[PDB]
């Protein structure tokens, strides 16, 4: 079962300037109170990111490219992104992966499905128990061929919530190398209405999965009587990454603490020449 | 008669199941030759104090060489020092005056000069800031 | 003495190349190929530090 | 495998060739006149070995080889064999199978 | 004068190495000791991946009727390592052992399962006569004779 639900409002796309995010560590060496140069896919410094909002009367989730990494970011509250979908064609016509974390377990598995056009979940909301109760789960109508499967220890997550402003600030990037699927991620406490912020932190690494497929597009799962519904206030941003030189600087826990872009200005590139944070005359 | 076919397939893929690693006992204070996780090193190992953040497993250095690991089994740091060297040095006045000579060790606390011997114990052990001189007398 | 520190440091640094070679540590030539092949590998790394 | 610095089971295990070789080497095929088709088993080779054998070196001895873990005795038992093999050298094989 | 020789080192003493507290072995025991098998017109597949095999327990156990590996010399297997595991598990006649070698011919190696002429793998096989037995005669294995 899956139905297309289409009551909503239109507005263009939306871009904003990410300032300093999306920095991560590209290794696992511990260093302490020096500066190191690496090359690697950052997000580059004052971009252009895409912007999609879920308010009130908008539901808002169209399938993207996904080339060399992403850089997904999300200020939320009461936990309504929830899935993921990777593969090449997503039909069936070629093998494809799939990342969720429902309300009990967080599932991972490479299958053959055959997506329909608006996948999603569904919660209900406060039917006199108080309790949001997710029942709705159209993802896939098959799963043909599996080659890899793996289920995580069930949990509880709360599926209510409602904030003036959004608390959760989760920042993901995910990355695809010679048949490795690197993930990692941060989260952070923010107070912000509908920006992200300025400021800096790291991302820790969190997984890698040896699945080996090509992998060129995604979508998100979004936490919603085949017609209307409720979409708790959150919004999610899209960046994609290339191939930077950044100078990253390690403090006397080998924590990152400040990094340097050597291509946004001149500056910065003497900067990066000299190897220090300050220039002289 | 029951039987049982194996259907595996070599190095063309990542592998999943591989198995065959063994480990030995941890030693300290003297210069041996390690394999930590593939990082195959010598030098001698000792007990730190460095942070590591618990993601991370290596330690490296200005001129990029490792200087402190963590070790696999039980989760504690050591650090790495490379075991001494030096030159030799032979002081001697003329053949044309007498057949004997002295020996300086350069930059080597003598502790241990023993690693010819007789001129390893002989007559003196004297340390000075250039290192272990033998056969002199102060 | 900067000029001292700094030759020395790039001195050490010359130690992570290639120079054509399959790998910059040695003993990972010696333990993947057999000594009729390592030894056109560890030529040229000699050539280079030298 | 004849060739130095070569590797294989003839290479390997009875005649190895040093890698400084400074000679020719000469092959010739014999089968109208050393092949039977009965099988000329005077011929043998080793398959086992402990370890290879140094270069220009010539080994002769028969004990027999111990594959498996366990420890043998006698002349024979599991996993543990007589390491001499004999060729079915016959006219009839294909190409290569002559001696 | 005072000349220079002969460097000198400390010449390290022993070896020493280490590894991850490696626990997650495959289960074997559900398919080499289950219950009951298929029989060779119906062959059972198993795939067994993302574990820790352990060919040594096996290797040197004699209650195997045969154990022969040909891609592979039976002491490497604990010393190299794979990508995928299969087991094709069946039960055969103890006279047509010897057919089961890849390229050889013969009823089960031409009409139930065939081994190709490049099989890397290995075969292990062992009687189970008081297992599964009957003074009857257990006729629930069944072999194919006919095909076309
Ligand atoms: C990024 O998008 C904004 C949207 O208004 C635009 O003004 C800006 O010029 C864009 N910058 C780049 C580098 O594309
Ligand atoms: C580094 O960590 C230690 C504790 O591990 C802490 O006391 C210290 O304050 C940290 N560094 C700084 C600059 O605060
Ligand atoms: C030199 O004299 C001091 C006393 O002033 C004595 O302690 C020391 O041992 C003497 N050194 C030598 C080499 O005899």
């Amino acid at each position: 079962q899956c139905v297309n639900l289409t009551t909503r409002t239109q507005l263009p796309p939306a871009y904003t300037n990410s300032f300093t995010r999306g920095v991560y560590y590209p290794d696992k060496v511990f260093r302490s109170s020096v500066l190191h140069s690496t090359q690697d896919l950052f997000l580059p410094f004052f971009s252009n990111v895409t912007w999609f909002h879920a308010i009130h009367k908008r539901f808002d989730n169209p399938v993207l490219p996904f080339n060399d990494g992403v850089y997904f970011a999300s200020t939320e509250k009461s936990n309504i992104i929830r899935g993921w979908i990777f593969g090449t064609t997503l039909d069936s016509k070629t093998q494809s992966l799939l990342i969720v974390n429902n309300a009990t377990n967080v599932v991972i598995k490479v299958c053959e499905f055959q997506f329909c056009n608006d996948p999603f979940l569904g919660v209900y909301y406060h039917k006199n128990n108080k309790s949001w109760m997710e029942s709705e789960f159209r993802v896939y109508s098959s799963a043909n061929n599996c080659t890899f499967e793996y289920v995580s220890q069930p949990f509880l997550m709360d599926l209510e919530g409602k904030q003036g402003n959004f608390k959760n600030l989760r920042e993901f990037v995910f990355k695809n190398i010679d048949g490795y699927f690197k993930i990692y991620s941060k989260h952070t406490p923010i107070n912000l209405v509908r920006d992200l912020p300025q400021g800096f932190s790291a991302l820790e690494p969190l997984v890698d999965l040896p699945i080996g497929i090509n992998i060129t597009r995604f979508q998100t799962l979004l936490a919603l009587s085949s017609s209307g519904w409720t979409a708790g206030a959150a919004a999610y941003y899209v960046g994609y990454l290339q191939p930077r030189t950044f100078l990253l600087k390690y403090n006397e826990n080998g924590t990152i603490t400040d990094a340097v872009d050597c291509a946004l200005d001149p500056l910065s590139e003497t900067k990066c020449t000299l190897k220090s944070f300050t220039v002289e005359k | 008669y029951r039987v049982v076919v194996l259907s595996f397939e070599l190095l063309h893929a990542p592998a999943t199941v591989c198995g065959p690693k063994k480990s030995t006992n941890l030693v300290k204070n003297k210069c041996v030759n390690f394999n930590f996780n593939g990082l195959t090193g010598t030098g001698v190992l000792t007990e730190s104090n460095k942070k590591f953040l618990p993601f991370q497993q290596f330690g490296r250095d200005i001129a990029d060489t490792t200087d402190a690991v963590r070790d696999p089994q039980t989760l504690e740091i050591l650090d790495i020092t490379p075991c001494s060297f030096g030159g030799v040095s032979v002081i001697t006045p003329g053949t044309n005056t007498s057949n004997q000579v002295a020996v300086l060790y350069q930059g080597v606390n003598c502790t241990e000069v023993p690693v010819w011997r007789v001129y390893s114990t002989g007559s003196n052990v004297f340390q000075t800031r250039a290192g272990c001189l033998i056969g002199a007398e102060h | 003495v900067n000029q001292n520190a700094q030759a020395l440091n790039t001195l050490v640094k010359q130690l992570s190349s290639n120079f054509g070679a399959i790998s910059s540590v040695l003993n990972d030539i010696l333990s993947r190929l057999d000594p009729p092949e390592a030894e056109v590998q560890i030529d040229r790394l000699i050539t280079g530090r030298l | 495998q004849i060739a130095p610095g070569q590797t294989g089971k003839i290479a390997d295990y009875n005649y190895k060739l040093p890698d400084d070789f400074t000679g020719c080497v000469i092959a010739w095929n014999s089968n109208n006149l050393d092949s039977k088709v009965g099988g000329n088993y005077n011929y043998l080779y080793r398959l086992f070995r402990k370890s290879n054998l140094k270069p220009f070196e010539r080994d002769i001895s028969t004990e027999i080889y111990q594959a498996g873990s366990t420890p043998c005795n006698g002349v024979e038992g599991f996993n543990c064999y007589f390491p001499l093999q004999s060729y079915g050298f016959q006219p009839t094989n294909g190409v290569g199978y002559q001696p | 004068g005072i000349y220079q020789t002969s460097n000198f080192r400390v010449q390290p003493t022993e070896s020493i190495v280490r590894f991850p507290n490696i626990t997650n072995l495959c289960p074997f025991g559900e398919v080499f000791n289950a219950t009951r098998f298929a029989s060779v017109y119906a062959w059972n597949r198993k795939r067994i991946s993302n574990c820790v095999a352990d060919y040594s327990v096996l290797y040197n156990s004699a209650s195997f009727s045969t154990f022969k590996c040909y891609g592979v010399s039976p002491t490497k297997l604990n010393d190299l390592c794979f990508t995928n595991v299969y087991a094709d598990s069946f039960v055969i006649r103890g006279d047509e052992v010897r057919q089961i070698a890849p390229g050889q011919t013969g009823k089960i190696a031409d009409y139930n399962y065939k081994l190709p002429d490049d099989f890397t793998g290995c075969v292990i096989a062992w009687n189970s006569n008081n297992l599964d037995s009957k003074v009857g005669g257990n006729y629930n294995y069944l072999y194919r004779l006919f095909r076309k």
